């Protein structure tokens, strides 16, 4: 957690349906955006912090 | 593994985005429609409706 | 009905899921109560239910 | 010499301009664009925004 991994996401087409197709995710909490409208919005500044 | 919930390790990952303040590079499998001129249409340009 | 433990948040007005849009949808002006409880003792089998 | 009538015009158009500029205000919401709020959020939080 003190050295949390930050990964770039750019220049790709992301299918967020496979988040829900296979899902061990007990907590799925989005703050400023709908989860099912994630497939309809085009993004940059996408970061994955694990 | 013998501990109960409240002290078990959870893998937590945060996805961060931005909205519309920059050119976009990532979105979903929605397929493009052809472009029309001089016609009243509702458009979805990179998430901008 | 019987669903997964992580899908009990999806039985709500305006929520997002597979069971939300393809199996059971609630209206936006829905009033009432959702009751969700674990059924591991009855609705689960060691060989797979 | 004609400053009165011009001031009347310079009130009225300025007021209309200010009213147009009030559409760019978030008013405590995530965005000042309604279409962005519709395309970004579920309807229960779209109610609030």
């Amino acid at each position: 957690v003190y050295a949390w991994n930050r990964k770039r996401i750019s220049n790709c087409v992301a299918d967020y349906s496979v988040l829900y197709n296979f899902a061990p995710f007990f907590a799925f909490k989005c703050y400023g955006v709908s989860p099912t409208k994630l497939n309809d919005l085009c993004f940059t500044n996408v970061y994955a912090d694990s | 593994p013998t501990y109960g919930v409240g002290h078990q390790p959870y893998r937590v990952v945060v996805l961060s985005f931005e909205l519309l303040h920059a050119p976009a590079t990532v979105c979903g499998p929605k397929k493009s429609t052809n472009l029309v001129k001089n016609k009243c249409v509702n458009f979805n340009f990179n998430g901008l409706t | 009905f019987v669903i997964r433990g992580n899908e009990v948040s999806q039985i709500a007005p305006g929520q997002t899921g597979n069971i939300a849009d393809y199996n059971y949808k609630l209206p936006d002006d829905f009033t009432g109560c959702v009751i969700a409880w674990n059924s591991n003792k009855l609705d689960s089998k060691v060989g797979g239910n | 010499a004609l400053g009165k009538l011009q001031d009347v015009v310079n009130h009225n158009a300025q007021a209309l301009n200010t009213l147009v500029k009030q559409l760019s205000s978030k008013f405590g919401a995530i965005s000042s664009v309604l279409n962005d709020i519709l395309s970004r959020l579920d309807p229960p939080e779209a109610e609030v925004q």
